[PDB]
């Protein structure tokens, strides 16, 4: 009879709180949250889908900080990040919308730089510097959902965030000058700007 | 690496060591999920580790600001820095055994060499021990208060063994408290880890039904409408070489850069390797880069890694470091770099399913066994520090339950006998620990806390109570036979367990912790009986007749009478009764008082024989005249077809009773006595050589052949008497069926002798990886030290020593009590040895040959003639000519002639 | 029901632990220790258990104990098909399976094999397995003369989907030679 | 002569049978012994196969020779064995051969299966209720299924389906039969697995009534009752959980699949009876350690999800688990305590089963 949605909110907010102290792994928690929010919604991922599991402001801030210093974030950890961040742009917080929380957070620009300058830092095997089509599409839907959610409220902050992204990539010791990072994701970001 | 660093500043060396250590730890901890194989950055990291190895060997100057111009070393400052040592120990922890097994081309060998050089160049031993203790205490990221332990890999385990090799390192390890921390980390990791053994679920699924391709079961789809269906790519048959035509060809539009191939497996399987075969005739059509998308749900593709460059490869093999479930696999293939067409020969998805015949074809890190490997090394490396390590491991809660669960788990990296040694020394440290270990093995095997609500306390639920294996038999036997103070309390606990099991069986019969008393192991009861027999034989200091109780003997008698005769548990209780009759001669007289002998059934006769296997009970049974009464009444029943009536159903239990009591040598001499001599010819007259029904006749036939074979077994005057009886039978037309039964099985089958081996070194070849209940006599004992083999007399001693142990240089040498201090040759057989022993003090027809195996006139023993077979004595008496007369691709004329010359 | 219950109780009483060990470990359910055997049945021949998933979603030869298995030798000439073996003490041993192999089969025609027992017997049981390749089958038996005392045992147009089964021959014929004519499907 | 050779074969087979040990599948070590099939056991089983083949061939030759001897005795003029009305029927059953008893019971089972297939209403007036009660059905099921051949066992099982499907005690019969046969306290040496496949089939034939699975769940929550605050045993609880899973899968077939990886290739139960079963299953899921296996965790997840979707009010995730217990369950899913780096808690299969478990519960609640 009682809805189990608020208990799931409490325990997932707890897990996102213990993300900072290395108590829980990031990529498995993101996969679990995405799987539950996708099935409860039927199975297929859609950008026009509100998650059933609601995360607080401190959970998103801890997630962005953990991403802001996560060493050698793998590429499909990054795709889990992009799909999850799209779903938190769909997510309502109980004020300020969560897309405004994402763009207003200073860690998101470092997240985007670390994605666009990731390349293959381990270099264990010979790999292409491009990220493939799926990561490019996921980044495109994430930026599109940011644009849609902040067109009415404040598009100037999103435009300034995009310009700061291009500025940080385009300076000296950057991804644009050194040639590192995906070409496809940077080209799609340029087309979106 | 070629340069030498002499007067370089210390701060530069420390910065280099810290930065390279962090870089190598970042390289090892962060690796791609997809590995693909067709100078290297592994060589770069290994040369960096070689540079750190050179830098830690540098001597240090007195001012310590700069290195020595040319005691103090740079390795001391490496040991002082906690971050560098934590990163090195963690980086060796994430390394598997596959990288280290090259022992030095990989980075794990570089970390091992750096750590070994740090151990060698340490100023004091405690300076090397302190980061190790910090890494054990910290866990994963310094976390405490939860079910978190640091991951111990096999290379890291080997490094800690090489650190704790020296005696001062072990003493400093106890001074730091590392033994308690190892035990607590063992308990918490055993609580945290669930076993991945295949268990009994996979057995039922295997009956109800190294990596296999699942591409033919799947269906391949492409989102491009112009693409071919590509179903030939999923075929299991590989395309032939130089086919000159692509199996599937895709035409690329100029705007299109990626082509997708999507394979939907019918069920989700574990996926390990993906093999893509390009067109061999033209590698221009080979894809430039391939990325792999997998999906556990099958509709939402979460891919694996970055796109792998596949240009100029005849075969694309994509291998996952981590096997992941995938019900659907999608493959995005890039446009070729030069050609505009995509040529694929075959696509293979290699993996394993769960729950089937396809579910078939590092353990230190997965399980909690490496902590007990360290505990075993600390206990058994040096005997002087052994007691003080065992006193260190004593106050740890739930250690014995964890060690027993690791003992009877499947093999997870370390063999069961060393687990047994750890359990023996922990139980032998104190009397309370010994009684606790006896309680765990027999009555209650569960955690002392036993709190499922707490969810962080250890719990040992899931292990069956009172469960037996050969390991626990060895634990109980070594606890019983050890003559340390507190032994009497352990024997009292064993006898209390036996008494409580008998009372629980009585209450089960009445129909009114508890599971161990409800189900006793027959092997455990036989082990208790063997402990009692060998402690009575050893003349122990504690009074073993005082520990035995008359009411316990009565309870065991009623429990043995209640069980059916075919039950193994009745044989175990009868072995306990035999041990108590051996220790107490009055117990056997009280037993015959219960029998009423001054109405016998089959369980009565079985209990009488098994309790009368002991020689004092042999003497008392011979003095009571019970086998005399049975032999006269049996001869009367034979003549029919003080006297006692014998029913026809009772006859074969009487013969079985006579066989089992005639296992002994005194009653072997008694069956050659003048009273029993009419019985053999009377049995031959009873069976009539073709009244009794057919099934009764067949059963009494088998029992008569077994009885005569037990009578004549390596007893030369008995087989001489049997030859006299048989030649008198043959002298008095054609060969009957039971006569041929007797001749073949009694006469032409070679005689087999029971043989008992005693070795101080434990023998492990005969033991297997299952539980079994083989009830034997309590003089033979139990455990890996004692072996019993039932072998023919033609078998050599070399085959015996090969059967008891592999022994692939110290050599095991066979020894005998009569042959004191004289080695036995491997070339002789058991028959020549029996001839020698019958020449010496050992009586004819002994129960078992006693051989002593100790690790390191023989030709005169080889010249000794073997024991004559019953065939040899029978043909020496001349009955072979008699059976030649009575008898009615080898040629048949050879056989007919051979019979005619057997007449001669 | 009452006879079923009583004979079931006695059948439980007949069981020995060694035969039960054979049943639970090797899947062998016939009793090897008991010398007496009541009946033998042969319906389809070349651990035994039934597939409980497939069945739970025939006619058998009965008797087979006073009669004797008989070795046969194809010393008589056969046209169109040769006899190859699949890879009274001698008669008490079972005969080997000798499946006939045609080097070329061609539809809607006639072929036959011919066999000899070597001595006159009384033949009572015929078991021919069903063969979906074949349309019709017939067998001709004779003794003394080839056609003087020749008699046809059976005509079988049912050989495609039914086995040719003769449970007993009530006038038991005296036979030494047989031929079996096989006709393939159209 | 054939009797002499047969008796020689029987003696060597009896000695070879005394050479054999057999583990009772009480632990995972005996299970691994059955899974490995070691080469010493292989050569022992090959020797048993050779000796048994010699015994059965020589027994068949002896019986053929004996009936030929009896036929020639008839040919002389001696009559066969004449039957006596003075002899009682009980000694007539007693003196008869074992294979004669098997053939008689087989023909009686075929005849009774023909009676239950009657043209007049598909019913039997007396044996449906009066002749077959619970005690007689249990005893006859035991005597023909532990001791009998698979054919006669299958026929008497389907016969007992026909007679006692309509009785209300069929569910208690099946739960009791499974409990006494598969108990670790039981010492009956019988093929457990073929009887288990028979038990799955005999559950499937009466599966349209929900009472059989209800009684199985009542048995299952009776077994997990030590775990809620007793002695708990893995094997027979695993037997019960497999029977429940196979019956629920057969329900899914008669009515792709999220639980297809566990497969090799009016039913709706009440909530208040099921909730204790599912809560004890959650406690068993959280209470696994190195003594337990993830191999039972797959079935606990599958059974728990199928029961949670099976009830007419779908079991919410609130009452199935406590909030610290749910936090613990996600710690088993995500968290460096239980899966560390490359190492996964119970492998990838256990984590996938836990994910599909939570997926099925949330899909049942939200629908």
């Amino acid at each position: 009879q009682l809805s189990s949605v608020p208990m799931l909110n409490v325990c997932f907010n707890k897990l996102f709180s213990m993300l900072q102290v290395h108590h829980v792994q990031l990529e498995s928690l993101l996969q679990l949250w995405l799987t539950l929010s996708l099935n409860s919604s039927i199975f297929l991922y859609n950008a026009n889908r509100i998650p059933v599991i609601s995360l607080n402001q401190a959970s998103i801030a801890s997630f962005l900080t953990v991403l802001a210093w996560y060493p050698n974030t793998l590429l499909r950890t990054w795709c889990l990040v992009l799909h999850s961040l799209t779903l938190m742009t769909n997510m309502q917080l109980n004020q300020e919308t969560t897309a405004h929380l994402l763009v207003s957070d200073p860690n998101l620009i470092h997240v985007l730089v670390k994605f666009l300058s990731g390349t293959s830092p381990h270099g264990t095997n010979q790999h292409s510097p491009q990220v493939g089509p799926t990561a490019t599409q996921a980044m495109q839907e994430f930026l599109t959902r940011l644009q849609v959610h902040l067109s009415s409220t404040c598009p100037q902050i999103f435009s300034e965030l995009l310009l700061k992204l291009i500025h940080i990539l385009s300076t000296e010791r950057g991804a644009f000058q050194t040639g590192q990072g995906p070409l496809d994701a940077q080209v799609k970001l340029l087309e979106f700007t | 690496l070629e340069q030498n660093f002499e007067v370089v500043s210390v701060s530069t060396i420390s910065a280099v060591i810290e930065s390279v250590t962090f870089l190598v730890h970042h390289y090892i901890t962060c690796s791609d999920k997809v590995m693909s194989r067709s100078m290297t950055r592994d060589q770069l990291m290994f040369d960096l580790l070689k540079l750190v190895n050179i830098l830690v060997q540098l001597p240090l100057s007195s001012n310590r600001e700069y290195s020595a111009r040319v005691p103090a070393c740079v390795a001391d400052l490496v040991l002082a820095n906690q971050q560098i040592m934590s990163q090195i120990l963690s980086a060796l922890g994430l390394c598997n055994s596959s990288a280290m097994a090259m022992i030095a081309i990989s980075v794990g060998d570089g970390l091992f060499t750096i750590l070994t050089t740090l151990s060698k160049k340490a100023s004091t031993v405690h300076m090397m021990l302190q980061p190790i203790l910090t890494y054990m205490a910290c866990g994963y990221m310094g976390r405490q208060g939860s079910l978190a332990t640091c991951q111990l890999s096999e290379p890291l385990l080997w490094f800690i063994l090489r650190v704790l090799d020296t005696s001062d390192a072990l003493k400093a390890f106890h001074d730091m408290g590392g033994v308690q921390l190892i035990c607590n980390n063992m308990v918490t990791s055993t609580r945290a880890i669930v076993n991945t053994a295949r268990s009994m679920v996979s057995t039922i699924m295997k009956f109800l039904d190294g990596i296999h391709n699942f591409a033919p079961l799947g269906t391949i789809t492409s989102s491009s409408p112009t693409a071919q269906p590509a179903e030939v790519l999923l075929q299991a048959t590989p395309p032939h070489r130089r086919a000159r035509s692509a199996a599937w060809s895709y035409i690329f539009l100029p705007e299109e850069a990626w082509c997708d191939l999507t394979i939907h497996l019918p069920s989700a399987v574990l996926l390990k390797e993906i093999h893509i075969q390009p067109h061999l005739a033209s590698l221009a059509t080979c894809p430039s880069s391939v990325t792999v998308e997998v999906s556990a749900d099958g509709v939402n593709m979460l891919p694996l890694s970055t796109p792998v460059v596949t240009s100029g490869l005849t075969y694309i093999k994509i291998q996952l470091v981590k096997a992941e479930v995938a019900s659907a696999v999608c493959l995005r293939l890039h446009r070729p770099r030069d050609a505009s067409t995509l040529g694929l020969s075959q696509i293979k998805l290699l993996g394993l399913t769960a729950f089937g015949t396809t579910s078939s074809a590092d353990q230190v890190s997965k399980t909690s066994i490496g902590w007990l490997r360290l505990l075993h090394h600390c206990l058994t490396h040096i005997s002087d520090l052994e007691g003080m390590m065992a006193s260190a491991a004593a106050p740890t809660a739930n250690l014995l339950q964890t060690c027993a669960a690791l003992l009877m788990s499947p093999y997870c990296g370390m063999h069961s006998p060393n687990i047994e040694v750890v359990l023996v020394k922990i139980g032998l440290q104190s009397t309370r620990i010994g009684l606790k270990l006896i309680d765990i093995l027999l009555r209650n095997c569960a955690a002392s806390g036993s709190d499922p609500t707490d969810l962080n306390s250890p719990l040992l639920f899931g292990r069956l109570n009172g469960l037996s294996s050969d390991s626990t038999i060895d634990i109980l036997y070594q606890l019983g036979t050890t003559q340390d103070p507190g032994t009497k309390d352990r024997i009292q606990a064993l006898l209390k367990w036996v008494s409580d099991s008998a009372k629980m069986a009585a209450l089960k019969r009445s129909g009114r912790v508890e599971y161990g008393l409800l189900m006793p192991s027959p092997s455990h009861l036989h082990c208790v009986a063997a402990i009692l027999w060998h402690s009575y034989e050893l003349l122990v200091e504690y009074d073993l007749p005082a520990l035995l109780d008359r009411e316990l003997f009565e309870l065991l008698f009623n429990w043995s009478m209640s069980l059916p005769c075919n039950v193994v548990l009745k044989k175990a209780v009868d072995s306990l009764l035999c041990s108590m009759c051996h220790i107490h001669p009055n117990y056997f007289s009280l037993l015959m008082g219960w029998m009423g002998i001054i109405s016998l059934t089959e369980s009565h006769l079985a209990t009488l024989a098994s309790s009368s296997q002991s020689p004092e009970a042999i003497k008392q049974l011979l003095d009571s005249g019970l086998p005399s009464l049975l032999v006269r009444s049996l001869a009367s029943f034979c003549f029919s077809h003080n006297k006692m009536p014998i029913t026809a159903d009772l006859v074969a239990p009487i013969l079985r009773f006579l066989t089992e009591v005639g296992n002994s040598h005194i009653m072997k001499d008694w069956l050659g006595g003048s009273e029993v001599n009419p019985l053999w010819t009377a049995l031959l007259f009873l069976l009539c050589h073709s009244v009794l029904t057919t099934q009764q006749r067949t059963a009494i036939e088998n029992a008569t052949v077994a009885f005569f074979l037990q009578c004549i077994s390596c007893h030369p005057n008995n087989q001489k008497l049997m030859a006299q009886v048989l030649c008198e039978l043959f002298q008095t037309g054609n060969i009957s069926g039971f006569v041929r039964r007797l001749f073949l099985q009694l006469m032409l089958e070679d005689e087999k002798v029971t043989m008992f081996l005693q070795s101080p070194c434990p023998l492990y070849k005969g033991r297997i990886n299952a539980t079994s209940h083989v009830i034997q006599h309590p003089m033979f004992g139990a455990g890996h030290k004692f072996r019993t083999l039932h072998l023919p007399v033609s078998t050599t001693l070399s085959d015996v020593l090969d059967r008891v142990s592999d022994t692939p240089v110290p050599v095991f040498h066979l020894f005998h009590r009569l042959l004191a201090g004289q080695p036995l040759p491997a070339e002789m057989t058991l028959a020549q040895l029996l001839t020698l022993l019958y020449d010496r003090k050992l009586p004819q027809g002994y129960r078992s040959i006693d051989l002593t195996v100790k690790l390191g006139l023989d030709e005169s023993l080889l010249e000794t003639c073997p024991i004559q077979s019953p065939l040899q004595v029978f043909a020496g008496m001349g009955g072979l000519a008699l059976i030649a007369e009575r008898l009615p691709p080898i040629p048949a004329h050879s056989l007919a002639a051979f019979g005619l010359f057997l007449r001669l | 029901a009452a006879l079923l219950t009583a004979v079931s109780r006695q059948l439980q009483d007949r069981l020995t632990p060694l035969e039960a060990l054979l049943q639970t470990r090797y899947g062998l359910y016939s009793s090897p220790f008991d010398p007496v055997l009541f009946d033998l049945e042969m319906s389809g021949s070349s651990s035994d258990e039934i597939d409980l998933s497939d069945v739970l979603s025939f006619t058998s030869l009965t008797g087979l104990l006073e009669v004797e298995p008989l070795h046969f030798t194809c010393v008589s000439t056969s046209d169109g098909t040769r006899i190859e073996r699949d890879d009274a003490s001698h008669f008490l041993q079972p005969p080997p399976h000798q499946s006939i192999i045609i080097e070329r089969m061609h539809s809607g025609a006639r072929r036959f094999v011919t066999l000899d027992f070597g001595r006159p017997i009384l033949l009572t049981d015929v078991l021919i397995p069903t063969c979906g390749d074949l349309a019709s089958l017939s067998i001709d038996i004779w003794t003394l003369g080839e056609e003087v005392d020749g008699r046809r045992l059976v005509v079988a147009t049912d050989i495609s989907t039914h086995s040719l089964i003769l449970h007993d021959l009530i006038p038991p014929p005296v036979c030494r030679f047989m031929k079996i004519t096989v006709i393939g499907r159209y | 002569d054939i009797q002499c050779r047969y008796n020689l074969a029987c003696h060597r087979l009896e000695a070879l049978l005394q050479s054999i040990d057999l583990p009772p599948l009480n632990s995972a070590n005996n299970a691994q012994y059955f899974l490995r099939k070691p080469d010493k056991a292989v050569e022992e089983d090959s020797r048993v196969f050779s000796a048994y083949q010699d015994c059965i061939q020589l027994q068949l030759q002896l019986n053929l020779a004996h009936n030929a001897v009896q036929r020639l005795k008839v040919a002389i003029g001696a009559s066969r064995k004449l039957l006596n009305e003075t002899s009682g029927p009980e000694d007539l059953i007693q003196t008869s051969s074992t294979e004669q008893l098997r053939t008689i019971v087989r023909y009686l089972l075929d005849t009774l299966l023909s009676l239950l297939h009657s043209s007049n209403g598909h019913s039997v007036p007396a044996v449906l209720q009066s002749t077959f009660h619970a005690q007689a059905c249990e005893e006859l099921f035991k005597h023909l299924c532990i001791s009998g051949t698979p054919k006669i066992r299958l026929h008497t099982g389907l016969l007992l389906v026909q007679l006692c499907g309509g009785e209300r005690w069929w569910r208690q019969f099946l739960s009791n039969v499974l409990q006494e046969l598969y108990n670790s306290e039981q010492l009956l040496i019988f093929p457990q697995d073929r009887v288990f496949m028979l038990l799955s089939c005999i559950g499937q034939r009466s599966l349209s009534n929900s009472g059989v699975l209800e009684s199985l769940l009542n048995l299952l929550d009776n077994l997990l009752s030590p775990l809620q605050p007793g002695v708990l045993d893995i094997p027979m609880i695993s037997w019960v959980v497999m029977l429940v899973s196979r019956l629920l899968d057969y329900v899914a077939t008669v009515e792709g699949n999220q639980w297809s990886f566990i497969n090799n290739n009016p039913f709706t139960l009440a909530h208040d009876r099921c909730i204790s079963v599912v809560q004890k299953l959650v406690l068993f899921l959280l209470s696994m350690d190195f003594t337990c296996h993830a191999d039972l965790l797959l079935f606990v997840c599958k059974v728990l999800a199928r029961i949670a979707n099976a009830t007419r009010p779908t079991i919410h995730l609130c009452e199935i688990v406590n909030e610290p217990q749910l936090e613990r369950l996600l710690l088993l899913l995500v968290g460096t305590d239980f899966n560390r780096g490359d190492i996964s808690w119970g492998g990838a299969w256990a984590q996938y089963s836990l994910t599909c478990m939570l997926q099925d519960i949330l899909a049942g609640e939200l629908l």
